[PDB]
């Protein structure tokens, strides 16, 4: 889980 | 020949989104995760974000539509380290396991300290409880 929410972090980074 | 694994992670990710299980993803949910990660994108922006992956113009963001988003919008360095000063957020940097639960409880996933530190487990080279930058790039590069 921990690396897969850094990824979910760095997703809506992207989109804003 | 795609993956459970790979499969499992991309439904959790759409779950994440989806908050009321219907398999649509609104302007209502990506703004209610993008607010909770302290953004405040307004309505139009969030419709031009589905808008661009929308394939059937019905104004909404399906699974496959979904997994087109994922494709395009996932500078290997400097995403890192802006997503680690989310986690690290009193900027010391160590992720404690306080942060890592405030971080996770924005993600709508209420957690108790054991799987807390399972997930910190994952990352910890030196088992003193935290990730440090270093770990985290780690994990992020790992299998
Ligand atoms: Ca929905
Ligand atoms: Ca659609
Ligand atoms: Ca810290
Ligand atoms: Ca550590």
């Amino acid at each position: 889980k921990y690396k897969q929410s850094v990824r979910l972090i760095s997703l809506c980074q992207r989109l804003s | 020949q795609l993956t459970e694994e790979q499969i499992a992670e991309f439904k959790e990710a759409f779950s994440l989104f989806d908050k009321d299980g219907d398999g649509t993803i609104t302007t209502k949910e990506l703004g209610t995760v993008m607010r909770s990660l302290g953004q405040n994108p307004t309505e139009a922006e969030l419709q031009d974000m589905i808008n661009e992956v929308d394939a059937d113009g019905n104004g909404t963001i399906d699974f496959p539509e979904f997994l087109t988003m994922m494709a395009r919008k996932m500078d290997s360095e400097e995403e890192i380290r802006e997503a680690f000063r989310v986690f690290d957020k009193d900027g010391n940097g160590y992720i404690s396991a306080a942060e890592l639960r405030h971080v996770m409880t924005n993600l709508g996933e209420k957690l108790t300290d054991e799987e807390v530190d399972e997930m910190i487990r994952e990352a910890d080279i030196d088992g003193d409880g935290q990730v440090n930058y270093e770990e985290f790039v780690q994990m992020m590069t790992a299998k």
